[PDB]
């Protein structure tokens, strides 16, 4: 029973902070790599972060750079994301997908997603 | 009676026949490991095969997604030579993602890495009694040859690998004895990129051809003694040997030829003989189907295209894979000459079918200096099984 | 003594909805030694629930039982019409007692 | 060659993985055996694991409501290390209920128990032969360690237990020679409760740690020499390694510490190094999930609840169950130490899921003196089966 | 085929006596612990008596003290009761039932239980 | 080491379990033979379980009517003791439909027949090789003990009978040396009927007990020495041992007491002590339900009802069959006596129960001089199974 | 595939005689026991020959013994049984009927039946 359940979704005043986090279940994160991914009211996808099975954080999205990050703990499984300094440009929906690296073939793809979470920016 | 050391490889003309499991055709209906990477060794007495179980059994509902390699159930066990891997034929051996084992004559040596991605360590035993570990160095996927080990005059070498897939890794050679680490030396190879090295003994010295898995399409070669103190270099004909690669054309043994074809690679190996080279290469340019061995006469010192002849191992609407090289000794068949032998692995499964397991079956040559021929000895299995409805 | 008390007295249901029977002791129990029973009249008793978490073995999935401390609950999920009986919480630790029973009829 | 006395056991700093069975991810296909209780026992050629059966095969008609311990069906077998036990890999060791067996270098000894449970009677063989049978003296269920004895200068001991499960009990050690009890002693432990003990050799003495199902949270040891005559306590840390306990807080090494959470227990062990203590726990309070090894520099001499390490097995999310101690001799290494490991078993199926059967395997671990990691062993068998639904 | 079978029911005048038989088949009583239960008229599930697998006669129902006296007979398989000194408030159906003793976890519960017999006191 | 004579049988107080199968429990699921009348024989390194085939596998369409005995399928095998009669773990020995078998300390003697009703032959083989031939003499079935033969001072001795089944029989002796006949005598017991003799050595002479089919209910007797010289007789008990047989009486030890119920009957034995014996029998009167061993002080002199004890091994409501008797001896155990001891046969299937097949399984004890118990050993088989349907 | 055949039937003047033959096919004369049974017109089934495995002639019928020979052969599995001084009470039909000697047992019982053959006696 492989899942995935995001929390800490909200409405924030702008120029306030916060911090989601995402808990796994079924797996753990010394073999997977992790990925925040996001979805704007109205548009498409965009990947927002990436963390590898070691602890490196690989990438970050321009729009979010220097304001957020990205960060996990594997004793209790468990992945956050600290956003600070928000704009009316964050409203959306954030999921947290899982992906694989093989030392034969590499780089799988996102096959587990959780169900998502929704934050709101306004006055 | 110890392996010694002094004896030169053994002149050839072709390759015979040796062994065939026929693994995935009992695993239609009998008891049959989910398995990958097989590869041979020999000692004093006996021959065997070892591989990495999934810890699954084949046509069964736990073989569901076998195409990833790190997980907590992998094993390493071996059983006897062309006998199919059955949980009523196998002995236990280690646990491990990545391992590798060797004979010096009496007893058996085996190296297994298991750990998280990180903070992996490998386990060293012998004859099934823990000796010795180590631990990896540069925090990131610590991994070895997955052929065997050589071991003369009671010493054993390995060599082993850590830090990216696609830049600049950091490579250690392992000195051992009974057991446990004796010595190691850092390669200092800025430039070059190996992994799953074959190794074969050859003089007074190890012999290695490994695999370039950044910007290389042709192979790169260590040679050192018992003092380790290491050659380096590439495979200097125009024969392409790795998988992906280009077109055949002008090689270059003083660095890698990547000609937009460099990224990823399969194991492979060639045997050296003076000035020219056995090469050990798939048929297609894209995919991994096929196998040949073809001989080259200035192979080791220049960089033409042209060879000397070629015999088939599979035809080209078959599926290979991996490939390794191993060595049966004068102590066991009585001459003063070292017989080179080879293997290969054909791979069944994801990503190129439609099943939901991967898996691997193996066939075993060794070089003759007499009559041969050529054929095909292909899988033969029909996929897809029961369970994949 | 461990008093089993056994609510509600009487229920009334149709076939179809949520049905919840609770068991509720005196004296606070060490263990988890409390079972539940179904008696149909004209047959002899028959095992539901034991340890008051495991379930029998053959018994349907819609019977689910839990608890703790001093309150206990029984919940059949989705009733049938042949579901209907009475039902006894029993503590076979220390004191040996029975409960009273609830009996569920047919709306 | 026997295994002498005198050697001490040996300095170490982690544990290092040593075998896994994989037995229900195979048993969803192929033939294994329902087991439960496995114990690994050494000899100086060979560590073999040793069992109980039910008399059934996994996903079978047979296997209906084997939560069950005494029957007419059960028995002791053992297999190699590291194997699935099946029919085809089992030797045939005893016909019981309770059994326990050791080596004492070149042979076996087992002691198996079987009978009503009013009368039971236990039955000694060394080697296949029957050479003795003890009685039980006091009319209640009479039972053993279910781990290795310990066999040093050809003389081996056990513990052996009567009585009632949750009040005043009575203790017999049983001194054999070549399978044939010599002598017996009667421990008097007033306000003590011994079950299950495992225990491993020390200097010139015999080490056991045991389990208290009346009262006690904490674990009670007895050490005793060749004239039989005993030490006992309890373990004196503040950090309980019961099933289930309290939270950490004060300990007590003259008596039970309750705290309310006394009653019942599980098999377990703890190595004594000096004045320092390895102790190995569950992590849940209330049920068995996980499993870790804990590291306490005072833990034999003092009450406070602070460590110095911890390293992890088996994660929170997973099951785990007994564990038991077995030891690797300096007449098979070859040291003037002796290697202490361990043994993790994993139970599945009912009480807590939804089947119809109860079994388990197991892993086991060494220790060594070197670096080492942690990470997680689960069992990875995703039930329920066929004959569930 | 594991089952029951009661035996000895019937109508007694009060002062009397009776000697009620459970027969079993399929299993052993070397193994099992027993137990008598019965059912008032109009009421609810009474515990009457406790027998252990060896034997120790463990409880007996303060209102049948001094009067009942269980026993039982492992040769042939058989639980007897023997009641003296009959009240009309003894008027029942009595069922003989089976559980067990788990030496790793301890007493599952009455799992098996017979077909029951009657028994009436009056005049 | 060829196992002498001279050494008289052990004291004993009671019997102590060996081993138990399980076979038709694994059956369910598993690859076992369907087999019947299975024995145990041992030499100086291990003791075997032999049995005989119908060619068949339990739960499959080939089982169908294996209620039936000669056949040109049945085959005599031999597997370790406890083990399941498996293709995997047992050993052929001989091609029969009735057979016997047992060793003189190194090696292995095996005697199968088969062939026509009328002209059966006897195959003796030692060690694999065919040494001789014997052919029937009186144009009947000729049939064998079905349970092992006594080999002393190199010399092997078996008893073959011929004839009919309801009259007057015909009788040989044999004495075999490393395979081959060496001489053979004519028994002449006007009156009697030998069949399926249990033998075992006692002092320097060979001790067995028979069965009578004609009109005999109790147990007849012969006893011989090295030179074919014969005693024979009945036992002279009034607690009388044959299925079918008549209520406790008046025995007889010069001739047959038939009272209604000699007619018939099953493989048994009788361990004798001085003037006491030891009768294993059957609970039930009609059918072959139960087991017991009985003690009667005067059982070999007198032929009154009474006893001194009793210990049971099945209880009333479970299947049994044949029986027999074995030893084990002072060059293996190490003692100045042979240790006697004894297995019983379990019958499932027709003609009693709702199947298409018939198998048994089998269970083994040895005597003791110490404390024992008495308790239920069945089989436990939950019939019919899938291929019944 | 086991079955019987039977052959020879026919009608015959009072006096004559015949030979019937009845041939098997699935298994061997060398391990069963053979019989020749009768009908009668209007009447039940009469026992008439059987012969055993090991050759010999167990048992002949009252009413037609001294003119009845039965026989067999193995090289071909046949089995045969001339009748000579032919009587108007000898008008039937004839199975020849399979059953088996265990030694253990012993005699199971009538399993296998040919399809029969006719015979007539008149003029
Ligand atoms: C394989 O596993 C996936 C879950 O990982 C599941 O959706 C799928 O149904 C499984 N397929 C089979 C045939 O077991
Ligand atoms: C398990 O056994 C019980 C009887 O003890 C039976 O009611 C149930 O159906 C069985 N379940 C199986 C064989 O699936
Ligand atoms: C057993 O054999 C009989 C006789 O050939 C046949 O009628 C029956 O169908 C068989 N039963 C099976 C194979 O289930
Ligand atoms: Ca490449
Ligand atoms: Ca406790
Ligand atoms: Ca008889």
């Amino acid at each position: 029973e492989v899942q995935l359940v995001e929390s800490g979704g909200g409405l924030v005043q702008p120029g306030g902070s916060l911090r989601l986090s995402c808990a796994a279940s079924g797996f753990s994160f010394t073999t997977y790599e992790m990925n925040w991914v996001r979805q704007a009211p109205g548009k498409g996808l965009e990947w927002v972060s990436h963390i590898s099975s070691r602890g490196l954080v690989i990438y970050y999205a321009d729009s979010v750079k220097g304001r957020f990050t990205m960060s996990r703990d594997t004793a209790k499984n468990s992945l956050y994301l600290q956003m600070d300094s928000l704009t009316v440009a964050d409203t959306a929906v954030y999921y947290c997908a899982r992906h694989y690296f093989d030392r034969d073939w590499g780089y799988s793809g996102m096959d587990l997603w959780g169900q998502g979470t929704t934050v709101t920016v306004s006055s | 009676v110890h392996y010694s050391s002094g004896r030169d490889l053994c002149p050839i003309r072709g390759w015979a026949p040796l062994s065939k499991d026929n693994g995935i055709r009992i695993g239609s209906r009998g008891e049959v490991f989910v398995i990958r990477e097989p590869f041979i060794s020999c000692s004093i007495s006996e021959c065997r095969t070892f591989f990495l179980t999934q810890g699954a059994l084949l046509n069964d509902k736990h073989s569901n997604g076998t195409v990833k390699d790190r997980s907590p159930f992998r094993t390493l066990m071996s059983c006897p030579i062309g006998v199919a891997p059955s949980p009523s034929n196998s002995r236990f051996e280690s646990v491990a993602w990545s391992a590798t084992a060797c004979s010096d004559g009496p007893g058996w040596l085996t190296l297994g890495i298991t750990g998280p991605d990180s903070t992996a360590v490998a386990v060293l035993k012998y004859n099934g009694i823990i000796t010795d570990t180590l631990k990896s160095w540069k925090g990131n996927i610590m991994r070895t040859q997955e052929s065997e080990c050589v071991c003369q005059d009671e010493f054993c070498y390995t060599l082993v690998t850590d830090g990216p897939s696609d830049a600049q890794a950091f490579y250690k050679i392992l000195k051992i004895r009974k057991g446990k680490i004796v010595s190691m030396k850092d390669v200092d190879a800025t430039g070059f990129h190996f992994e799953e090295c074959s190794c074969y003994p050859s003089g007074t010295e190890i012999e290695c051809v490994c695999r370039d898995n950044w910007r290389g399409s042709n192979r790169p070669w260590i040679r050192f003694n018992s003092d380790l103190d290491y050659q380096i270099g590439y495979v200097c004909s125009g024969i392409f040997g790795d998988n992906p690669r280009p077109v055949d054309g002008t090689g270059s043994c003083n660095g890698p030829v990547n000609n937009g074809k460099g990224r990823y690679g399969v194991k492979g190996f060639s045997f050296r003989y003076g000035d020219g080279v056995w090469i050990g290469r798939t048929k297609s340019l894209e995919s991994r189907s096929g196998f040949e061995m073809v001989w080259d006469a200035n192979g080791w010192v220049s960089t033409d295209k042209d060879s000397n002849g070629v015999q088939d191992i599979i035809d080209n609407d078959n599926w290979s894979g991996y490939s390794g090289s191993f060595s049966i000794r004068g102590e066991t068949t009585g001459k003063n000459c070292t017989v080179p032998c080879f293997w290969v692995e054909m791979i069944r499964g994801q990503p190129k079918e439609k099943t939901i397991w991967t898996s691997g079956s193996s066939i075993a040559f060794c070089g003759v200096n007499s009559d041969t021929t050529g054929w095909s000895w292909p899988d033969g299995a029909l996929l897809p099984f029961d369970i994949d409805k | 003594e461990v008093v089993l008390t056994q609510s509600p007295g009487t229920l009334s249901l149709s076939p179809g909805e949520r049905a919840t029977l609770s068991c509720r002791a005196s004296q606070s129990l060490g263990t988890n030694y409390l079972a539940w029973y179904q008696h149909k009249p004209g047959q002899s008793p028959r095992l539901l629930i034991d340890g008051a978490s495991t379930r029998a073995i053959g018994i349907p999935d819609r019977f689910s039982a839990s608890g703790s401390g001093t309150d206990f609950t029984l919940t059949v999920s989705r009733l049938e019409p042949e579901d209907f009986a009475v039902y006894y919480c029993q503590h076979y630790g220390n004191p040996y007692t029975f409960g009273q029973g609830t009996k569920l009829e047919i709306k």
